[PDB]
C-alpha cells in the first residue's frame, strides 16, 4: 500500500527542483518589493 | 422524400407567413394582453421572475425578433416532419 | 553636465535606437512586446541547438533544442511580468506603467514562443 | 456601450458591466438578487477553473499517449485500491473546499487554503479577470463537446480533430448521428 509508483522520481524530481522553486522565488521576490499601504 | 427540401421548404414557408402575413395580427393579439396589466409589482426576487427583464430588440425592419424565429421555425419543423414520417408510411412491409 | 561623446550623442547612433521597438512611442504596449518577443526568440533557439547535450542526434537535436528555448521563453515571460509587478504599484509612455507592462509581457510570451515555433518550422 | 450578446440589445439594467465577461447575457434573468448573483460569479468561475484543468488534462492525457480513453480511465487498475482512493479524496477535497468557503464567506473573492486571494505571484487586475472567464467558458463549453463527441463519435478529442481535417465534409456530425451502428459496431 505505501510503495509509491516507479514513476515518482521523474515527477517530484523536476516538480521540486525547477517549479516550486520558480513558484517560491517569484513569490518571495514580489512579497518583499510589496510597499505598504 | 428529401429531408433537406422538405424541412427546409416547410420552415420557410412558416417563417415567410408569420413575417409577412400574421405579424400584424400576432401582435394586435399581443396587445391585448396589455389590456389585464402586468403579472406582478414587486421588489423582490421572486418578483422580478416575472418581469421581462431582457428586452429582445430587433434590427429588422418589421420587428420579427429572435422569440419569433424560434416560433415560427418551430412549426416548420413540426410540419415538415409530420410530412416526412406520413410519407414514410407508404412501402412499409410489416407496419 | 555629463561628458559629452560620440557614442552617447551623435545623429546616427540616436536615430537608430529611435526606431527599435522599446524605444518606438506610440504603439501599443501589447504589440511592442510581439515585436520584441519574436527577435528574441527566433534567436534562442540556435544555441541550444547546436550545443545541447543531444546535438548529435540526427534528427532529436533539432526537437529537443527548439523545446529548451521554448522554456526559457516561458521562465523570462515570467520574470517581465513579477517585475512589472514590482516595479509599477501606484509616466509618459503608457508602457511604463502597471497596465502597459502587464500587456508587455503577455505579448512578449506570445510572441516569443511564434519566434521559438517559427525558428524550428525553419529547419523542418 | 460595450459589445453585447445580440446586436442592437441593450444590456438588463441588473447586470452593470462591473463583473468581468459582463457582455449583459442574462435572456432568462437568472442573475437579479444581489446575494445571488455574487454567488454565481463566484460559481461560474469554479466550474470554469475545474473545466479548464479537465480540459487540460483529456488533452494532455491523450496528446501523451495514455490509455485507455479519458471516459475508460476508472476501469483501469492503479497502484492504490480504487476502495482507498474515495476515502483519501473526500478528505481532501472536504478540507481544501471548506476552507475554500470559509475565506470566500469573510472576504468575498477567491483563494487557496487560508490565503484569500491566492496570488503569490502577483499578477492581478482587470485584464487578467476578464481573460480568466473567458478562457474557462471556452473550457466549460469545450468539455462538454469531448463528452458528447465520445457518445456519438467515441473518439478522444484529437482523433476527432484528425479525422474532420483529413475528410471534412466527410466526417462530421452529420456522418456520425447517421452511422452509430457502424462506429458503435467496431
Ligand atoms: C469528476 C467527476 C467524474 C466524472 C465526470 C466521471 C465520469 C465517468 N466515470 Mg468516473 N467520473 C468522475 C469521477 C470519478 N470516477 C471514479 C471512478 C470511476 C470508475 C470506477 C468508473 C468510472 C466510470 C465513469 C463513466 C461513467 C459510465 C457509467 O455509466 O458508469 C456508471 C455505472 C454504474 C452506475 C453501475 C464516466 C466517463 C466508469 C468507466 O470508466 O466506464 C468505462 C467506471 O467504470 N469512474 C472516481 C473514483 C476514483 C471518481 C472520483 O472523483
Ligand atoms: C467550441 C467547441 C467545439 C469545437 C471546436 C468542436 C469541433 C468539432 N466537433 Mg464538437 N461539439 C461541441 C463543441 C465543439 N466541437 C459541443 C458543445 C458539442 C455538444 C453539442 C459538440 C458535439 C459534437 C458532435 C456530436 C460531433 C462534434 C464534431 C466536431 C468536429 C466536426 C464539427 C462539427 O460537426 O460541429 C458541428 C456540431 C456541433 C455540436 C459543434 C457546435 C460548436 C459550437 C461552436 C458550439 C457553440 C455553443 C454555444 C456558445 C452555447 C450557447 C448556449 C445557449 C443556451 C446560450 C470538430 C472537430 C463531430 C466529429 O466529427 O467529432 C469527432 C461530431 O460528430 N462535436
Ligand atoms: C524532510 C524529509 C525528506 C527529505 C529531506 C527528502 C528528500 C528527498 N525525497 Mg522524500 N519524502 C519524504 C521526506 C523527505 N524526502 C516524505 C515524508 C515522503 C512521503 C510523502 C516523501 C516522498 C518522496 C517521493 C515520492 C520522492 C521523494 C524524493 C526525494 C528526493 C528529491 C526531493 C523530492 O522530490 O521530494 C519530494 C517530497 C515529497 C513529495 C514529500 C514532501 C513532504 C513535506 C511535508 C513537504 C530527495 C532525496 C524523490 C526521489 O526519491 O527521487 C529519486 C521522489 O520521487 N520523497
Ligand atoms: C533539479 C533541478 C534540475 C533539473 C530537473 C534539471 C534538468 C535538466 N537540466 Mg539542469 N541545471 C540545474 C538544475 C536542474 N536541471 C541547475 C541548478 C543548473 C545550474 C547549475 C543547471 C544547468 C543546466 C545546464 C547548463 C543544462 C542543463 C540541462 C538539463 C537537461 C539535461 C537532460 C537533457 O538532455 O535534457 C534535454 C531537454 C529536453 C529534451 C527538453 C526538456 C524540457 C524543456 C527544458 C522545457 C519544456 C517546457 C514546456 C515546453 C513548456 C512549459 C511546461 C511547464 C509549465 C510544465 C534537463 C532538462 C541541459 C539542457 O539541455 O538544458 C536545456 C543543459 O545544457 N541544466
Ligand atoms: C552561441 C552562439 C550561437 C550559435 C551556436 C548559433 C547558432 C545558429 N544560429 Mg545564431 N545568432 C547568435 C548566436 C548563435 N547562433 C547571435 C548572438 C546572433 C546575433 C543576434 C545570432 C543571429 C543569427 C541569425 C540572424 C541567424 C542565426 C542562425 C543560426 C543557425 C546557423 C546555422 C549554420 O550552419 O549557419 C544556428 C541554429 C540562422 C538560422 O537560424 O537560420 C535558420 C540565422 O538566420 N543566428
Ligand atoms: C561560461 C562558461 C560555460 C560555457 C561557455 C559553457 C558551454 C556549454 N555548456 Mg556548460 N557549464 C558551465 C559553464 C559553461 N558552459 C558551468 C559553470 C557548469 C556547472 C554548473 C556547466 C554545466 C553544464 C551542463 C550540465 C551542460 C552544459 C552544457 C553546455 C553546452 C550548452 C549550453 C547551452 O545550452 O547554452 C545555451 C546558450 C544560450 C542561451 C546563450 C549563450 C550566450 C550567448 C551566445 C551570448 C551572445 C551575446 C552577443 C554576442 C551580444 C551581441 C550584442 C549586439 C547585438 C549589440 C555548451 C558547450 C550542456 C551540454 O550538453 O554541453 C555539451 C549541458 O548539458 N554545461
Ligand atoms: C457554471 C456555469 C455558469 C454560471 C454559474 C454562470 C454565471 C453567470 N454568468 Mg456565465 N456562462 C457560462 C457558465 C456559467 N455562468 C458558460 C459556459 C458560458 C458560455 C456559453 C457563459 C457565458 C456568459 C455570458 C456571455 C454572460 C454570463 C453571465 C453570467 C452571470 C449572469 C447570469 C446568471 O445569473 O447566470 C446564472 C447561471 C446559473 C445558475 C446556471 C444555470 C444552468 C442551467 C440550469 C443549465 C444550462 C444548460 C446549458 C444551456 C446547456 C453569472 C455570474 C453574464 C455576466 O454579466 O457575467 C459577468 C454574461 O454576460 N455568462
Ligand atoms: C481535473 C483534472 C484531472 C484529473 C481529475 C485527472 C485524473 C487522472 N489523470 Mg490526469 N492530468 C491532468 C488533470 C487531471 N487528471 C492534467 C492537468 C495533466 C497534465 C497534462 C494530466 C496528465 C495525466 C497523465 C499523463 C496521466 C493522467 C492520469 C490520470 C489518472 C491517474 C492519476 C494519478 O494516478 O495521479 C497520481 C499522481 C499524483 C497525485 C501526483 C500529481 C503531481 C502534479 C486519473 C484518471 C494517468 C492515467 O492513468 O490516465 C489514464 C496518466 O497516465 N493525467
Ligand atoms: C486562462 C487561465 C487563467 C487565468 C488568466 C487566471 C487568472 C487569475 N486567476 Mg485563475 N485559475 C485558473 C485559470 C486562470 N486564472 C485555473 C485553471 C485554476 C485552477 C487550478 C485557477 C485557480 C485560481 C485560484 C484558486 C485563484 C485564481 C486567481 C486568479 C487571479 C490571480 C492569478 C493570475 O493572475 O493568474 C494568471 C494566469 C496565467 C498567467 C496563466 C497560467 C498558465 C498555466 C501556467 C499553464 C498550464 C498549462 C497546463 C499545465 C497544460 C487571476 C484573475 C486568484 C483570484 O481570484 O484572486 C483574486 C485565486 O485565488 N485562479
Ligand atoms: C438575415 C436575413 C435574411 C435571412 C434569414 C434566414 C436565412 C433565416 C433563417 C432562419 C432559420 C433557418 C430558422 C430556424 C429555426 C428552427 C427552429 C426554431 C426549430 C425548431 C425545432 C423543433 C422545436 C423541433 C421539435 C421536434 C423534435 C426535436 C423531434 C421531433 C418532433 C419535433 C419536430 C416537434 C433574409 C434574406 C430573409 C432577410 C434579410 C436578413
Amino acid at each position: 500500500p505505501f510503495v509509491p509508483p516507479s514513476w515518482a522520481p521523474s515527477v517530484f524530481v523536476p516538480l521540486t527542483g525547477l517549479v516550486l522553486p520558480a513558484i517560491a522565488m517569484a513569490t518571495l521576490f514580489v512579497y518583499i518589493e510589496k510597499e505598504a499601504p | 422524400l428529401d429531408p433537406q427540401i422538405v424541412i427546409s421548404g416547410s420552415t420557410a414557408a412558416f417563417l415567410a407567413i408569420g413575417r409577412f402575413v400574421f405579424l400584424g395580427y400576432q401582435r394586435r393579439e399581443a396587445n391585448f394582453d396589455s389590456t389585464v396589466g402586468p403579472k406582478t409589482t414587486g421588489a423582490t426576487y421572486f418578483d422580478d421572475l416575472q418581469k421581462n427583464s431582457t428586452i429582445f430588440a430587433t434590427n429588422d425592419p418589421a420587428g420579427f425578433n429572435i422569440i419569433d424565429v424560434a416560433g415560427w421555425g418551430a412549426l416548420g419543423h413540426a410540419v415538415g416532419f409530420a410530412v416526412l414520417a406520413i410519407n414514410s408510411l407508404q412501402g412499409a412491409n410489416l407496419s | 553636465g555629463m561628458l559629452e561623446t560620440p557614442v552617447t550623442s551623435a545623429p546616427i547612433v540616436a536615430t537608430y535606437l529611435s526606431n527599435l521597438p522599446a524605444y518606438r512611442t506610440g504603439v501599443a504596449p501589447v504589440l511592442r512586446g510581439v515585436e520584441i518577443g519574436l527577435a528574441h526568440g527566433f534567436l534562442l533557439a540556435g544555441p541550444f541547438i547546436k550545443l545541447g547535450p543531444l546535438r548529435n542526434v540526427p534528427e532529436t537535436a533539432e526537437i529537443a533544442g527548439s523545446l529548451s528555448a521554448a522554456g526559457l521563453v516561458l521562465i523570462l515571460a515570467l520574470c517581465l511580468s513579477i517585475y512589472g509587478s514590482a516595479q509599477f504599484q501606484s509616466a509618459r509612455d503608457p508602457l511604463f506603467s502597471a497596465d502597459g507592462w502587464s500587456e508587455f509581457a503577455a505579448g512578449f510570451l506570445v510572441g516569443g514562443e511564434a519566434g521559438v515555433a517559427w525558428a524550428y518550422v525553419c529547419t523542418q | 456601450a460595450r459589445p453585447t450578446w445580440l446586436p442592437g440589445l441593450n444590456p438588463p439594467a441588473h447586470l452593470k458591466g462591473a463583473l468581468a465577461g459582463d457582455n449583459g447575457f442574462d435572456p432568462l434573468g437568472l442573475g437579479q438578487d444581489e446575494g445571488r448573483l455574487k454567488w454565481y460569479a463566484e460559481a461560474e468561475k469554479t466550474n470554469g477553473r475545474w473545466a479548464m484543468m479537465a480540459v487540460a488534462g483529456i488533452l494532455g492525457q491523450e496528446l501523451l499517449g495514455v490509455t485507455p480513453a479519458w471516459w475508460e480511465a476508472g476501469a483501469k487498475e492503479y497502484d492504490i485500491p480504487a476502495q482507498a482512493l474515495t476515502p483519501i479524496e473526500f478528505i481532501v477535497m472536504g478540507f481544501l473546499e471548506i476552507k475554500r468557503y470559509q475565506g470566500f464567506k469573510q472576504t468575498g473573492t477567491s483563494g487557496f487554503i487560508n490565503s484569500f486571494p491566492f496570488d503569490p505571484a502577483g499578477m492581478n487586475s482587470p485584464s487578467m479577470a476578464t481573460k480568466e472567464v473567458k478562457n474557462g467558458r471556452l473550457a466549460m463549453v469545450a468539455f462538454i463537446g469531448f463528452c458528447v463527441q465520445a457518445l456519438a463519435t467515441r473518439t478522444q478529442p484529437i482523433e476527432g480533430l484528425t479525422a474532420h481535417l483529413a475528410d471534412p465534409f466527410g466526417k462530421n456530425i452529420t456522418y456520425y448521428l447517421t452511422h452509430l451502428p457502424e462506429t458503435l459496431g467496431s
